Order: structure tokens, then C-alpha cells, then sequence
């Protein structure tokens, strides 16, 4: 089975190994599309304490294709990790980062106490809002929240609050108050052709042997030998007159190999009459002595 | 996500329609599997993804549901369907979980228990232990309540119960209930009793004995 | 398709157990393998998984204690469970997962193996009679029985008159006691008129200690 | 592919006035005669192209060429109309049968439109680009019923 | 010919078997049609000529009957079968008529109403009108009775009621009942009350207020 | 097959209305066309039919008042209803009849059009609050609402806080009053602790009169 060279990997490294994460009130989103779904760095990172999927099991996620994958990146407290899920309520689930209750995808989180703390007040969350968020809504307004009946007129005061509060993230905080880096990978399948598929490894290509072949999406057989054909830059394989693949351009080498059938032919016994001799010779018709 | 099944025990005759429900603490889409486990055997897959029937599963089995409320149906219960049934959420991986299970018993009217009380032997008392045994035999439904009393005071936290499998012929259950006191806490009281409540009884029945 | 568990047995709290499962009738290397356990009083729980990519997952109560591995070359699944606790007593099973589209389900299980965690060493049973009396008789029907206490580990086989009495016999499942040892009981239903006439003996055989007690039960 | 607030008259470099606002994209990628074929099959927008020099500055040159696939865009967008963003020609494709003549290196060097005229019908029927002297049966004529009585 | 349907409202869970009956005032042979009308939609033909199923109708639907007594059956009720069902006599043409209709609701146990009473505003009284509003929220079954009282005297012919569609999530109904008196007939009395009777109530509940 | 009604609207008692239905996807000239109407409180009634032979039939309450016609050349069905009365208020539908042997049934219907008969001219709503009080509170749960009276014709859209409050909201269907005008009400369920703290406004929009009232509801 032959696959093309694996290039243009999906930027999971950039999302998970990021220098900085956004505040939960203003979570970042990166679009992942038209790339290879290489999750090997997420298979056993050791550092991930939380790994749960609402879409499909992670052991199938690596094979099946999607049209779009979105990476939502933010920092929350350890006790807030519970809220990054379908069916949840709370200050994060309702005012900072809302998932669909029918959400498909995976939530991954890890302790970042040695990365995102010192206090580190660069991480903020929404404490006040008039109503909750819609799924994947990002409310980054700084307008003063009016809790009372008296107009705030743009400033804080009695029953008037700045809607975004900072976290006192410190290296000496208890675990529930330490910062955690959360990446949510939102996965969808549309009517559109899927573009984000898992990587597949190629089998060593062997010439001059009778083999079952699979080149990209084309199933073949027979024996491959060096071709003297020149294909146009966009062509992947060629054909003979009777709807038969004649040659294939290999996905990795860009070399073309001709396809011959595995040797076959009738078997004939050449004999004198049994009246004078029981000695026989055997003729393998239309084949090579190296195949018999 | 937590799953709850109802009833915990279902009583139906052979030929009856059997319906078992399962509820999610939150929506799980159509991601629910159902399993059937026979006594002494590992579970078998019946239904997956809410309504897809698995190959090798009798056509008598069907089911549906979405969101939080799902039902498994057996169009006609057979003797071989005597089993513990489980629902499994498959929405959240890797931590796949099962509900508490619904036991499907074969219904045979209602049979009151035969209740006998057995005072502790001298051989056990000589070792400093006084186990009082109350046996409820040949009853149906499976559920029964046993209230242990000492000098008419209700006991708690000092007794154990064991229930047999449904009988293959009489379709009944037996329950063994044991109250275990140290001899030191046995010689302090005079009256020992076992009060039994069951669906086949018009009133609770009490068996008792005096110490010595 | 066949799945066969092994490695079950008795371990002390703080000890460890290594389980294995033989895989046959399928391409083991192509499937996600799982372990589940069935605990009396709790039901069936998922314990661990190993994927074909070598990835592994555990529940929070297991993370850091159990390690799952697979040898594709031998079609054999393993689970190394360290730092065991009394609460880990259960029947452990190996299973095969499969899927359809985006839906995952378990399709195959082995028969399972029983793992018992207890500090108790093997102990033979103390067998006592449950003698018949006027309080074990009603309406002409009477019962006599026996009680088997403080043995370890399971099983104990209990029968009457060495198998001669097969009807009217109710032998109960054993229950683990707070002592770390097990107990069970058995009763035989008799005519009240047979009391003091027909001999009844409770034959208790605890295989793990090679202990057999023939307990004659009289009024 | 973002929804854009396109202009009703869209168009060194300086001005860019194709659209104003935008919301969200699901896809992003980064004497001259230019030919293109734009088609959308099963959600795939296929772009074929050819670029050659010409010696004409008045009209579309006469000659034979064939375009090759260059860009595959797997984005299920619904296309019923299009806008050219600024001397050009626009035609429409039909599901007609054609013969394509391939040379030794597999390049299309000529072609026949099987429904252009009776001579092309003969070429297609005989599976030949050259027709010798003679008479060939290429089709069947039939009068169809119209009214019923 | 007149047709009567029973029940006027049918309560069944998803997965339950649903049977709807229709009776003719006189024999109509096998000339009876059945229709299903979804909320906000025109009717669809289910069964014609007593037992012939129409193309495009799910196999879950069947029925039979002759003379005066006919029944429509749904082998297993689905969420999409929430609808008003009608029987139509086709024996006598041109005047085709329908029965009163049977509403098929999705059953979700029994939920008692939350009852609040709202005195008329000053803004309305200033215009010479006194509308007293009683609201029964979140209850099931749909049927509820509201008895308006003034100085404990039962009112009649001076009130209106409006009932919402079954809720898509909680499977419940709400009822708005309004008693409208002129201010002139409001200032003559002191005590206003709303007595509510419902299946989820162990006894009728009354909410009340004093004028001013 | 498609059927689309039109011509519905507001008429005075003693007036008339002309309805039409577009026929598509079938050979209109070959089918018997019918009109039916659905009246709140009565159910679905048959109104009239026209056959392919040009024959027509009506119920006794309609004979002499309504005329049914069809234009086969345009695939279009018409119903001219004169001498209208308040009791003719209903949603009117066009339908296609068909048969099997000797059995007749209706197979297709359009979505229908609403015909309202009333002497009232268009009137904007009078909106009043249904203020919360100790009699609208029970067990920590409380409700506050609004009442919309004497508007005409339908519809009136009622929502809370301009759509900000979507949960706990019960908006009731309108009921025609003896005055010839309509009324309806709406309530929002709140915590009793929110009363006097959270602002609630009943937003009533009567499209036919271009009238919108923002009614703040307070204890
Ligand atoms: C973030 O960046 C770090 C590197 O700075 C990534 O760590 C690298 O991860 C790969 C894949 O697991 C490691 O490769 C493995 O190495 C072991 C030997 O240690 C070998 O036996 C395996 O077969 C495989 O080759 C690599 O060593 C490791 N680098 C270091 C310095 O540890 C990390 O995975 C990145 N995280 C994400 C989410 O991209
Ligand atoms: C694929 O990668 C190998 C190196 O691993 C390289 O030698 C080969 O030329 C590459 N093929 C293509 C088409 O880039
Ligand atoms: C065939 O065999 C016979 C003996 O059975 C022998 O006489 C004869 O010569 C043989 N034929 C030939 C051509 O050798
Ligand atoms: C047979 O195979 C050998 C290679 O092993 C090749 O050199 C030779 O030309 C082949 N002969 C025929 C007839 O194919
Ligand atoms: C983002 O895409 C979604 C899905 O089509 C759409 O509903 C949403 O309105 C888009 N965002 C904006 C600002 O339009
Ligand atoms: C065009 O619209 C139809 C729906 O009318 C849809 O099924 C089809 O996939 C769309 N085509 C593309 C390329 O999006
Ligand atoms: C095929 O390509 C070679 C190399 O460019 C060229 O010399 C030859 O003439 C070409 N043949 C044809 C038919 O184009």
C-alpha cells in the first residue's frame, strides 16, 4: 500500500506548545483544515491530566476524516476544568466559553503552574453579564455591568462592576487555584468533502514480484517494472485500451512503474506414446522459467 | 455522565412485552448501548448507538431514544432472556460507564416466604460469638425486607443478607439474613426476633425466641 | 473469536496482580483492547484501554496505579495492577471494542477472572449447626440448617448428606465479613415429623484449606 | 471563502475594492491569452487552465489547445453565478460526447465534437480520426408520436 | 351522519401503543378515512376506506372496523406523531364531515400546576375595566378546570381561557384564565379568587386577593 | 404536487372575500377540487367542491352564499364567498380529492389562509402590567406578567426584555373577545428574590397598527 509523502501537518504543536494562551473571556481560535491529522503528540504527552472526548473515541479520531477542526485556546483555574463540557453551568460554562450540548470533539487540559503564574493577572474571566453565551460565542466587551437600577455611565460604583476580573495565579496556590491550559478541539463533518484525515504509513515498494497493490485510491495487482513512459505533471496513472491500468506513478518516488500480469499460461504434457515410453516433458506455455 | 435504569427489577412472564428504561443525567445524543448478561456469563451486545441492533441478536429485541431518555424493548420475553440488563453511555470516552442494571425475572404470581428463626448454637457461643439466623424460603418477588430486633429494638449495621438466584422450577427466591452480635452483646438481652415484610404477606410476620 | 483471561488469584492490600488475556480468532493488532471489572454491589465498571497506536487511558481512580500493555506478536493482552486496595476486589474481564461511524461499543468479552484483595491468609471454616426447634416449625413444615463462618478465600461447597439430599435444599452465596473472611449458610426443608428421626448432616468443603467438616444437625 | 460584503461594482497597485465586511472562513489558501474551465462536481471546484502568448490584439485566436487541472478546491460552495474582477469571453459547457486524440507523449493534439455535424458522427461511430471513402451507418431516424387520438 | 371520537385527548409515551376510536351515529359500511394533522400543518391522509393504508404513511399505522365502530392504531408512538387525529365519514357525499378529533400528547407522568393570581392593574381600572388573571403553569395532563369566584360566589359566562401547545422539553401545558368584569362590577365586591382542579393535585387549590 | 392558497384577509360582516389556490405538479383539469375550513372550537369542516364536469356542491349553510369555480387553463382554483358572517371566520384550505374503486378520500391540502370576519377596524393594543405581589409568589418561586387587550386584527408578538429572556416564558394564544377585538397575556417565571431587583419589560408588538409598547412591570 503506497501513500504520498506526509507534509503539511495540522498545527497541533503550535496550539498545545504555545508560548502564550488567551484569557478565558477572550479565548483564541485557530482553524485547522486541509492538513494531516497527526495526533501522535497528543497520544501520550504525560502532562495531560484531563483527556475526554464527546465526539468520537480518540482511538478512532486518528483515522476518520473531518471538514473542519477548530482549536479553542484558553487558561482557567483547576476547579473550573469541570465546566469545559456539554451540559455544564457556571461562570465559565455560561459567561466565558460555552459548548453545544450536542458538541462533538475533545477537551484536553494540563497544569501550567510553572508557566502561567508568578500574581499573574494577565488571565481574566467574565464575572458579570446580563444573559448567558451561545455556543462558541466570544464576548470581549468591557462595558460596565449594571447590577442595580442606577445607570453606571461608563464607570464602576455601587451596583456597577467591571465585567472582567483577573485571577491571582501564583505558584504557591492550591491545585484547584493553579492555572490550567485548556485546548478544545471542535470537530465537524459537513456536506463538503472532508479535508483533515489521519496520516498513513507506506509499505516498502518491491519490484519484480507478484503483489497485491494499492496506490492512493487505485487497487491493482500483477508485477511492477520500470517504465519508459512520461506522464503529464498532473497524471497519476495510465491506461491501456481495454480499461486496464497500464502503469502507475508512485506517490513518493514520482517514478513510473509498468504493470504486467503475474505470469500464467496453460500446462501441457509432451509425451511419446505409453506403448514405448513413460518418460514425459512438461511445457509451461507463455511463461518464464524463473516463475515456474 | 451518570446513567439510571428503571425498574431495578422487572417482573414479567414468558410471552410478555418487556420494556426497560435508562436515563442520562445530561444529553448523550444517540450514544447509548445496551447489554444482556446471563447468570454465570459475560455480557452480550444487544443494541448500539440507541437503536442499531447487533448481529446475532434475536429480532425480538429493538429499542430507541435520544437525548436523556432511552428504552429497550423485548417483544416477547423468553426463558433464556432471564438476565441482568445494562445501559452504557458511549458519548463520553474514555470513561465508559454503565447504569445500575435492571434484572429481568420470570413472573410467577406472588409467593409469601416461609420464615424460620434459628438461635445461635452452643458451639458458636463457646467461641464468644452469637449469630442469629433468619431464613426466608420460596418467595417471589425477589425483594424482601428483614428487620432484626433485640428486646424489640431495631438493629442496624450489624447484619448481612444473601439472596439466591431465581429457582429454575418454582420461579422463587430465598433470602438468608444473619444478625451477628458478640456473645458479650448477646447475654445483655433476652428476646430475639426477625420481622419480615413481603408482597405476599397481608401483614409483616415475626418469628422470635428467648435466650437460653 | 475467543478471549481468555488468566492471572487472577489472592493478593494482600498494598500488593499487586498481573493479568493476561489470550486473543484468538481476530487480528489482535488491529483492535482496541479493554479491561472492565464487575464488582458485587456496584455493577460493571470500565478499568482501562490500550489503542492500536499504543495510547492508553484510565479513570481517575486508576491513573497512576495500573499499567496496560499489549504484545501484538503473541496476540496477548496484559494489565499490571499495582498499589492494590481492598476496593479493587472484582471479576476482571478483557474485551474487544469496535465501532460504526462515530459510535463506539464493546462487542466481545472473555469469561473473566476473579481477583481477591485481603490481608487474610488461607483459613479453614468454623462450622456450626442451626438446630431445629419449635421456632423453626410452622404448619407441619420445618427447617434445619448450618452456618459456615470465617473461612478464606472462596469457594466453600455445602451440601446435605453427601449429595443424598438434593431437594428442599437452599444454599446461599457467601458474603464477605468485616473480618476479611467469608461466611455462608445452608438449610434443608424437612417434614416436622422427620425431626429426631431422619439424620441430617451439613457437609462443608473448603477447597483452599483442604478442610472438610461433617456437621450432624440435631434439635 | 468568507462571506463578504461584495461591491456592486467590484475591482503600481493601490486600490482594492471587491468587498467591505467579512465574517468567517472555513477555507484559506495562499497579448497574453489565459484560458480557464470552472466546474463544480460533488462539492469539488475544479480549476483547469492554460496560458500562452498570442499575436492577436483584436479577437479570440483560432487554433487547438487543451487545458489541464491545476487547482483542486474541496470546499462545498453552491455556485449559480459568477463575477469577473477587473477583453474576455464567456461560454457554457454541455454534456456532449467528444473524441480526444492523444499523441505519443499523451498530449491531446486534436478533438472531435460528435454532435457537431454528420462527418463528426462518422468519425465517432468508427472510432477513428480519419474517415476513408465510403458509407457508414451512424444513427437511426425515427418519427415520434405527438398527439393522441 | 355524525362522528364521535374517543378519547378527546390521548396520553401515551413514546414507544407505547396508541389506539383511537371513532363511532358513527349510523352504519357507514367501511367508508371511513383517518387523517393526521401536525401543529402548524395541514392534515395528511393515513388510512382510507377503513383499513387501506395510504402510500407514504409509516408501517406503524394500521386500522380496521366496519358499520359503526372503527379504530386507528399506532404500533409504537414516535415524537413526530404528536398530532390531532381526525376520522372522516365518506359514506355520504357531498357533505363530508369529520369527528371532533383526538389529540395525541406525549405522556410524562403527572405534573401539578403552579398557580398564581394577578389583581388588575391601576392602569386598566382607570379605563373602567377590571380583568383578573390566573395563570396555571407547567402542568400535565392538558385538561384543567378553573373556577372563578367573587366573594366566594361562582362566576360563569364572563371569563375566557387560553392553552399553550405541549412544551417541547418538559412535555407540559400552561393555561391562562381571565375573568373580566367592568370596574363598576369590581367595586361591588371585596374578595377575588381562582380555584384550580387538576390530576396532580390532591385537592383543589385556591389563590386569592382583596380589592385595594 | 403543490397547493398554495391566497386571498385571505380582513373583511367586515356582510362583506365578501375571494380566495384562490395555485395548482402545480398534477393535471388540475382531471381532478375534483375542494375547499375546507378549520374553525377554532369546531374543528375541520367541508365547505365546497367543484367536479371535472363543472358540477358543484355545498352544505346547506353555504348554499346560496358561496360560488366555486375553476380555471383549467391556468391551473387555478377559486372560491367566491359572499354574504359573509362572523361565523365564517376560519382558516380556508384548498384540497385535492381522489378515489379507489367506490371509496373517496382527500389526499392533498395547501397550508391554508386565514379569513377574519369582524366589523372592527384596525386597533392598536392597550397594554397593562400584571404586577407581582405576595399572591404571585409560592415556595420561593414567583411570577410577573402582562396583559394585552382590545387589539385588532391578529397577530401580536409578545416577548420579554426584547428577547433577552427566553426561558421561563409562557406566551398564550390570543382569544377573540365579544367586543370583536382580541386579547392575550404573557408571563415570565422568576425567583422571588429577583423581584424589585431585576427589571422585566413586556414588549408588545402589534404589526397591523405599527404599535409597539414597552411595558415595565414592577411590584
Ligand atoms: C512540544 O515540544 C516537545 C519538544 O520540545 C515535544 O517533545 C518530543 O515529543 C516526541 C514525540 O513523543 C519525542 O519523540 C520520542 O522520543 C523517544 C525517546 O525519548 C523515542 O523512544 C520515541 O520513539 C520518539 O522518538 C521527543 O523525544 C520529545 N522531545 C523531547 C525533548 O522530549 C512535545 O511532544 C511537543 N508537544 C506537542 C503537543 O506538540
Ligand atoms: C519523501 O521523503 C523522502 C525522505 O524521507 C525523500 O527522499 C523523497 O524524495 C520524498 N518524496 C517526495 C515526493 O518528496
Ligand atoms: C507397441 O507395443 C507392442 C507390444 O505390445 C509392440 O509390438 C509394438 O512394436 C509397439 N509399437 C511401437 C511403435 O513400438
Ligand atoms: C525471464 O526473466 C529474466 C530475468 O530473471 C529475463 O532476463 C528474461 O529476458 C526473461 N525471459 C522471458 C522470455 O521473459
Ligand atoms: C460564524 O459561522 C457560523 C456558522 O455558519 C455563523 O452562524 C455565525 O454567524 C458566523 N459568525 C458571524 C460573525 O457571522
Ligand atoms: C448546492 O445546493 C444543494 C442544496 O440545494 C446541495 O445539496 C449541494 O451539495 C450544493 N452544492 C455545493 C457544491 O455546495
Ligand atoms: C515527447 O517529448 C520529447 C522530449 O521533450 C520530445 O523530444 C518529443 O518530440 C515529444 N513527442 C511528442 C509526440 O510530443
Amino acid at each position: 500500500v503506497r501513500f504520498p509523502n506526509i507534509t503539511n501537518l495540522c498545527p497541533f504543536g503550535e496550539v498545545f506548545n504555545a508560548t502564550r494562551f488567551a484569557s478565558v473571556y477572550a479565548w483564541n481560535r485557530k482553524r485547522i483544515s486541509n492538513c494531516v491529522a497527526d495526533y501522535s503528540v497528543l497520544y501520550n504527552s504525560a502532562s495531560f491530566s484531563t483527556f475526554k472526548c464527546y465526539g468520537v473515541s480518540p482511538t478512532k479520531l486518528n483515522d476518520l476524516c473531518f471538514t473542519n477542526v477548530y482549536a479553542d485556546s484558553f487558561v482557567i483555574r483547576g476547579d473550573e476544568v469541570r465546566q469545559i463540557a456539554p451540559g455544564q453551568t457556571g461562570k465559565i460554562a455560561d459567561y466565558n466559553y460555552k459548548l453545544p450540548d450536542d458538541f462533538t470533539g475533545c477537551v484536553i487540559a494540563w497544569n501550567s503552574n510553572n508557566l502561567d503564574s508568578k500574581g499573574n493577572y494577565n488571565y481574566l474571566y467574565r464575572l458579570f453579564r446580563k444573559s448567558n453565551l451561545k455556543p462558541f460565542e466570544r464576548d470581549i466587551s468591557t462595558e460596565i455591568y449594571q447590577a442595580g437600577s442606577t445607570p453606571c455611565n461608563g464607570v464602576e460604583g455601587f451596583n456597577c462592576y467591571f465585567p472582567l476580573q483577573s485571577y491571582g495565579f501564583q505558584p504557591t496556590n492550591g491545585v484547584g487555584y493553579q492555572p490550567y491550559r485548556v485546548v478544545v478541539l471542535s470537530f465537524e463533518l459537513l456536506h463538503a468533502p472532508a479535508t483533515v484525515c489521519g496520516p498513513k504509513k507506506s509499505t516498502n515498494l518491491v519490484k519484480n514480484k507478484c503483489v497485491n497493490f494499492n496506490f492512493n485510491g487505485l487497487t491493482g495487482t500483477g508485477v511492477l517494472t520500470e517504465s519508459n513512459k512520461k506522464f503529464l505533471p498532473f497524471q497519476q496513472f495510465g491506461r491501456d485500451i481495454a480499461d486496464t491500468t497500464d502503469a502507475v506513478r508512485d506517490p513518493q518516488t514520482l517514478e513510473i512503474l509498468d504493470i504486467t500480469p503475474c505470469s500464467f499460461g496453460g500446462v501441457s504434457v509432451i509425451t511419446p506414446g505409453t506403448n514405448t515410453s513413460n518418460q514425459v516433458a512438461v511445457l509451461y506455455q507463455d511463461v518464464n522459467c524463473t516463475e515456474v | 455522565i451518570e446513567m439510571t435504569q428503571s425498574p431495578s427489577s422487572l417482573s414479567a412472564a414468558v410471552g410478555d412485552r418487556v420494556t426497560i428504561t435508562c436515563r442520562a443525567s445530561q444529553s448523550i445524543g444517540s450514544y447509548l448501548n445496551w447489554y444482556q448478561q446471563k447468570p454465570g456469563k459475560a455480557p452480550k451486545l444487544l443494541i448500539y448507538a440507541a437503536s442499531s441492533l447487533q448481529s446475532g441478536v434475536p429480532s425480538r429485541f429493538s429499542g430507541s431514544g435520544s437525548g436523556t431518555d432511552f428504552t429497550l424493548t423485548i417483544s416477547s420475553l423468553q426463558p433464556e432472556d432471564f438476565a441482568i440488563y445494562y445501559c452504557q453511555q458511549s458519548y463520553v470516552s474514555p470513561t465508559y460507564t454503565f447504569g445500575p442494571g435492571t434484572k429481568v425475572d420470570i413472573k410467577r404470581t406472588v409467593a409469601a416466604p416461609s420464615v424460620f428463626i434459628f438461635p445461635p448454637s452452643d458451639e458458636q457461643l463457646k467461641s464468644g460469638t452469637a449469630s442469629v439466623v433468619c431464613l426466608l424460603n420460596n418467595f417471589y418477588p425477589r425483594e424482601a425486607k428483614v428487620q432484626w430486633k433485640v428486646d424489640n429494638a431495631l438493629q442496624s449495621g450489624n447484619s448481612q443478607e444473601s439472596v439466591t438466584e431465581q429457582d429454575s422450577k418454582d420461579s422463587t427466591y430465598s433470602l438468608s439474613s444473619t444478625l451477628t452480635l458478640s456473645k458479650a452483646d448477646y447475654e445483655k438481652h433476652k428476646v430475639y426476633a426477625c420481622e419480615v415484610t413481603h408482597q405476599g404477606l397481608s401483614s409483616p410476620v415475626t418469628k422470635s425466641f428467648n435466650r437460653g | 473469536v475467543q478471549l481468555v483471561e488468566s492471572g487472577g488469584g489472592l493478593v494482600q492490600p498494598g500488593g499487586s496482580l498481573r493479568l493476561s488475556c489470550a486473543a484468538s480468532g481476530f487480528t489482535f493488532s488491529s483492535y482496541d483492547m479493554h479491561w472492565v471489572r464487575q464488582t458485587t454491589g456496584k455493577g460493571l465498571e470500565w478499568v482501562s484501554t490500550i489503542g492500536t497506536a499504543g495510547d492508553t487511558y484510565y479513570p481517575d481512580s486508576v491513573k497512576g496505579r495500573f499499567t496496560i500493555s499489549r504484545e501484538d506478536a503473541k496476540n496477548s493482552l496484559y494489565l499490571q495492577m499495582n498499589s492494590l486496595r481492598a476496593g479493587d476486589t472484582a471479576v476482571y474481564y478483557c474485551a474487544r471494542g469496535d465501532s460504526s461511524g462515530y459510535y463506539y461499543y464493546f462487542d466481545y468479552w472473555g469469561q473473566g477472572t476473579l481477583l481477591t484483595v485481603s490481608s487474610a491468609s488461607t483459613k479453614g471454616p468454623s462450622v456450626f449447626p442451626l438446630a431445629p426447634s419449635s421456632k423453626s416449625t410452622s404448619g407441619g413444615t420445618a427447617a434445619l440448617g448450618c452456618l459456615v463462618k470465617d473461612y478464606f478465600p472462596e469457594p466453600v461447597t455445602v451440601s446435605w448428606n453427601s449429595g443424598a439430599l438434593t431437594s428442599g435444599v437452599h444454599t446461599f452465596p457467601a458474603v464477605l465479613q468485616s473480618s476479611g473472611l467469608y461466611s455462608l449458610s445452608s438449610v434443608v426443608t424437612v417434614p416436622s415429623s422427620s425431626l429426631g428421626t431422619q439424620t441430617y448432616i451439613c457437609n462443608v468443603n473448603h477447597k483452599p484449606s483442604n478442610t472438610k467438616v461433617d456437621k450432624k444437625v440435631e434439635p | 471563502v468568507c462571506e463578504f460584503q461584495f461591491c456592486n461594482d467590484p475591482f503600481m497597485e493601490s486600490e482594492f475594492r471587491v468587498y467591505s465586511s467579512a465574517n468567517n472562513c472555513t477555507f484559506e489558501y495562499v497579448k497574453n491569452l489565459r484560458e480557464f474551465v470552472f466546474k463544480n462536481i460533488d462539492g469539488y471546484f475544479k480549476i483547469y487552465s492554460k496560458h500562452t502568448p498570442i499575436n492577436l490584439v483584436r479577437d479570440l485566436p483560432q487554433g487547438f489547445s487543451a487545458l489541464e487541472p491545476l487547482v483542486d478546491l474541496p470546499i462545498g460552495i453552491n455556485i449559480t453565478r459568477f463575477q469577473t474582477l477587473l477583453a474576455y469571453y464567456v461560454g457554457y459547457l454541455q454534456p456532449r460526447t467528444f473524441l480526444l486524440k492523444y499523441n505519443e507523449n499523451g498530449t491531446i493534439t486534436d478533438a472531435v465534437d460528435c454532435a457537431l455535424d454528420p462527418l463528426s458522427e462518422t468519425k465517432c461511430t468508427l472510432k477513428s480520426f480519419t474517415v476513408e471513402k465510403g458509407i457508414y451507418q451512424t444513427s437511426n431516424f425515427r418519427v415520434q408520436p405527438t398527439e393522441s387520438i
